[PDB]
């Protein structure tokens, strides 16, 4: 029902960002964390990436750096890339939504750069190869003085 | 040259002449048509079926009409013999599966020839279409043959044969009135003989009645082919 | 059920509760219960301990501790049942039980399942994979 | 971060700095201190990863966890990128990176299977063809497990050569390989037909 | 300016049976060949809405409530045709006497279409494009109908029409029309 929200895009984006912040909280149960992660993944899959740009920027700000609750960023990235592959990969974009934003594309590219750099730098692990590696593969597939004092006083007067 | 010698010889050396024939074909008129006819004859004389025709690139319909017609007749005779043997166990099912597996290359070649020769439906094309329709009807008559064909297709990684024969039946020529054809189809729905078709035609007439009955049987065969959590907890 | 754990496990839990509740009144403090659980190898996190206490003066009696541990015992039993459902097809070694194999397994189960019930279960979900069988059993 | 920050949040400080620069200019003070670019950077990173993988293979022939993680990650990522943008690559830095990756794969074969198959799908090509012909001749002589691995690599190499020929020194090596095949079961015939 | 939509009169709509017509492309270009519903709006593009079923003759795509690739583009001098069976509600296109396969190999471009009010032939022509339309008035006129569709039971639109089929052409000259009572974004109230 909430998929493709446009009338209240700001409200749903703020709600998604706050839910993402809640999912990263340090006071939660394992079942609660799993339920929150599943709900966030479902919302990200159903909601359009354009309406979730505010949450996407926060997610990709420190996606490779963050290690706690690392399953949620990978799941969100995989869901967004699978649902809206051509929305960012193709120059034309979707038939309905169309092309994406240049700033969003640059942020996604930087996030992918950091992600695969960390994957190359990090040691081999079954969990890493099962969670981060599919996300990296999907991201790769998505790729197509006194005078100074006087000047300071003048600036203060201005 | 090499193709003529391979055709004359036709085998243990088949695995060697096949690479040379494939290399000659990929490099790329009358010589190509003759080589294709010789390859088809060698395949008919004889995994092996797949290697016989890895790819189809025939472009001359004259050689196809001259050679595939005897090949189509031989395939129809083999299918009839297999059906008779099955009518008269595990060995029969294995033989039917082996025949169906080899038929896949011949079926593909026949379909390609029909597509190429669809512009000019000559008498040889009509005879080939009639033979293909008879073979398809015989295959659909016995469910064991269809099961063996499906098993062979699954292993190699009936429905395909029927789809291929459908264009042949569509390209076939039938009387405009088709009253005899309709009567023959109605009789076939009741599993009757061809006497009803002849009576309807009366009400080369015999040849026309036989062709109408065959077309009606093929159409009928094609139409038939087209047509609690507590328990889970206890199991766990 | 409170008796989900084995007899040896129940005896060990009772001994741990008695050691924690040395006063003999049965009531054991939350810190004492956590220390006893850690000594027995069932060291839970602070959030997990709080959730277990909420599910089950400031003290918890030995029967209360047994009831709280019964939830973890039931969770372990459910995990074992899920593993058994997943490995039922892998027992033969193929990993993908065929239709005949699935029907034979359903008949061997004998959980009041008839031909119609087996057909409905197969349709709900042609070889049946181990993962597919586990998903169907989970429902 | 500067790139991760919102447009307006950084733009406020950008406007403040622009006002400061305008004030400095008014005072006369002078202060002195991307799809193609992304593709070029990715190509350079792929070349560096191939070099690192070759170095790790050489070391293992005679740290390790990081090398294994890179080999498991980049190779599937490279395969996915190739599957996604084969048309883009076919239609420069990318060509040089592809050639370097092919050379590294050939060197590794001479010294994963899915990654090599995905990668397969001038002087270097002629050398590879000559090496494949020599390996085939050696395997034929031995028949009458390096030979099996060489034949397996040549089969994907034969498929890659057939695909390149369909899309489009080396001639002498190809003629020698064809003559050797003609002189010398079904796999050999399929390879000869593809070549 | 805009493409002139060419269609038959509303009295010629068909609700059942099998009908086939052939279009000859004298000059290559973007041709929208197919049939559309009687409620055809000339303002919108051909196939843009859900009331048309046409196939683009230059981009190799099928137009029905969007664009979906199908078939292959033709060249100058190559005729095109559309044969439709309403009993099965399947849409098949014919190019140069050959059935165009879809992406998945299906011989039909569209399937499972409600009969609705009916279907009538519609053609489009681009700027400077020249094409020849044959509705099947003469059996000898239809050249490729014998090759494909003759033995399939399909019949031309004008099997027994003594008079030529009347056609309606889109007029580029604007004409004033009364306000629709349910305009999507316009409303007039007479207080």
């Amino acid at each position: 029902l909430f998929a493709g929200t446009e009338h209240r895009a700001i409200m749903v984006d703020s709600m998604l960002h706050t839910v993402y912040r809640l999912s990263r909280g340090r006071s939660l149960t394992k079942a609660q964390r799993d339920v929150i992660e599943d709900c966030l993944m479902a919302l990200c899959r159903y909601i359009r990436p354009s309406m979730l740009q505010h949450l996407l920027r926060r997610l990709v700000f420190d996606v490779p750096i963050l290690n706690e609750f690392a399953k949620m960023p990978l799941k969100l990235l995989t869901n967004h890339y699978e649902r809206c592959w051509k929305y960012y990969c193709l120059p034309t974009g979707w038939a309905n939504f169309g092309v994406t934003s240049e700033e969003e594309l640059h942020l996604t590219r930087k996030l992918f750069w950091g992600i695969f750099d960390s994957l190359a730098h990090k040691k081999y692990d079954q969990e890493l190869y099962r969670m981060a590696m599919p996300c990296l593969c999907a991201i790769a597939g998505a790729l197509p003085p006194e005078k100074l004092d006087s000047f300071i006083n003048k600036f203060a007067e201005y | 040259r090499l193709m003529a010698d391979i055709g004359g010889l036709a085998p243990h050396v088949i695995e060697i002449t096949l690479p040379m024939l494939c290399s000659y074909l990929p490099r790329w008129s009358d010589h190509l048509n003759s080589l294709l006819g010789n390859i088809l004859r060698i395949i008919v004389n004889n995994r092996l079926a797949v290697f016989a025709q890895p790819i189809v690139s025939r472009a001359r319909p004259e050689l196809l009409h001259s050679h595939f017609i005897p090949t189509i007749g031989r395939l129809r005779k083999r299918a009839g013999k297999v059906v008779a043997e099955e009518e008269q166990r595990d060995e029969f099912s294995v033989l039917c599966r082996d025949l169906y597996a080899l038929y896949p290359l011949l079926i593909r070649y026949v379909d390609n020839n029909r597509a190429h020769w669809l512009t000019e439906p000559n008498a040889n094309a009509e005879e080939l279409f009639r033979m293909v329709g008879e073979i398809f009807i015989y295959w659909s008559k016995s469910h064991n043959f269809k099961r063996e064909e499906q098993n062979f297709v699954v292993q190699n990684e009936i429905v395909a044969t029927l789809k291929k024969m459908l264009p042949i039946g569509l390209n076939m020529c039938a009387p405009t009135d088709q009253d005899l054809i309709m009567l023959a189809k109605t009789r076939y729905a009741l599993k009757d003989t061809d006497e009803e078709v002849r009576e309807f035609l009366q009400n080369d007439p015999e040849k026309i009645v036989r062709r109408v009955q065959e077309v009606s049987a093929v159409l009928y065969h094609l139409e038939q082919t087209e047509h609690s959590k507590q328990r889970r907890r206890a199991v766990v | 059920m409170a008796d989900q754990l084995t007899e040896e496990q129940i005896a060990e839990f009772k001994e741990a509760f008695s050691l924690f509740d040395k006063d003999g009144d049965g009531t054991i403090t939350t810190k004492a219960l956590g220390t006893v659980m850690r000594s027995l190898g069932q060291n839970p996190t602070e959030a997990e301990l709080q959730d277990m206490i909420n599910e089950v003066n400031g003290t918890i009696d030995f029967p209360a501790f047994l009831t709280m541990m019964a939830r973890k015992m039931k969770d372990t039993d459910s995990e074992e049942e899920i593993r058994e459902a997943f490995r039922v097809f892998d027992k033969d070694g193929n990993g993908y039980i065929s239709a005949a194999a699935l029907r034979h397994v359903m008949t061997n189960l004998g959980e009041k399942l008839t031909d119609e019930e087996v057909d409905e279960m197969i349709r709900e979900a042609g070889q049946v994979n181990y993962e597919a069988f586990v998903q169907m059993m989970t429902a | 971060p500067y790139d991760t920050l919102t447009a307006k949040e950084k733009a406020r400080d950008r406007e403040k700095a622009q006002e400061l620069l305008k004030f400095l200019q008014m005072n006369g003070y002078a202060v002195t201190r991307i799809e193609k670019r992304f593709a070029f950077g990715f190509l350079q990173q792929l070349l560096r990863w191939m070099d690192i993988s070759q170095e790790f293979i050489a070391h293992l022939e005679a740290h390790e966890q990081e090398i294994k993680f890179f080999a498991k990650i980049l190779l599937p990522l490279i395969n996915q990128y190739f599957t996604n943008h084969c048309l883009y690559f076919l239609s420069n830095k990318e060509k040089e990176m592809i050639t370097s990756l092919f050379c590294k794969l050939a060197a590794l074969v001479r010294h994963v299977v899915n990654c090599l198959h995905i990668l397969a799908r001038k002087a270097g090509l002629r050398s590879f063809f000559e090496s494949a012909s020599e390996d085939i001749e050696k395997m034929v002589e031995n028949l009458r497990q390096n030979l099996t691995y060489t034949t397996v690599a040549l089969l994907p190499v034969l498929t890659t050569l057939f695909q390149h020929i369909a899309q489009h020194d080396v001639q002498v090596s190809c003629y020698r390989t064809l003559c050797s095949i003609y002189s010398l079961r079904p796999a050999l015939g399929e390879c000869l037909a593809r070549l | 300016d805009r493409v002139r939509i060419f269609r038959a009169e509303k009295s010629y709509t068909v609700q059942s049976g099998r009908w086939y017509f052939e279009f000859e492309a004298v000059t290559t270009g973007e041709m929208r060949v197919g049939w559309a519903r009687p409620e055809l709006r000339p303002d919108v593009e051909l196939g843009a809405d859900e009331l048309a079923y046409v196939f683009n003759g230059h981009r190799g795509q099928r137009w029905h409530l969007g664009s979906e690739p199908f078939g292959r583009p033709w060249q100058s001098g190559d005729v095109v045709g559309c044969m439709i069976d309403l009993t099965e509600n399947t849409i098949i296109f014919t190019l140069n006497g050959e059935v165009l396969m879809s992406d998945s190999g299906s011989e039909t471009a569209f399937r499972e279409i409600e009969i609705g009010d009916g279907f009538l032939p519609v053609c489009s022509l681009g700027p400077g494009q020249v094409g020849h339309l044959n509705l099947g008035q003469d059996v000898s006129s239809l050249r490729f109908f014998a090759i494909c569709g003759l033995q399939e039971g399909f019949e031309p639109f004008a099997i027994n029409m003594q008079r030529p089929v009347t056609t309606w052409f889109s007029k580029s000259l604007p004409q004033f029309e009364p306000v629709p009572p349910e305009h999507p974004h316009y409303e007039v109230a007479r207080m």
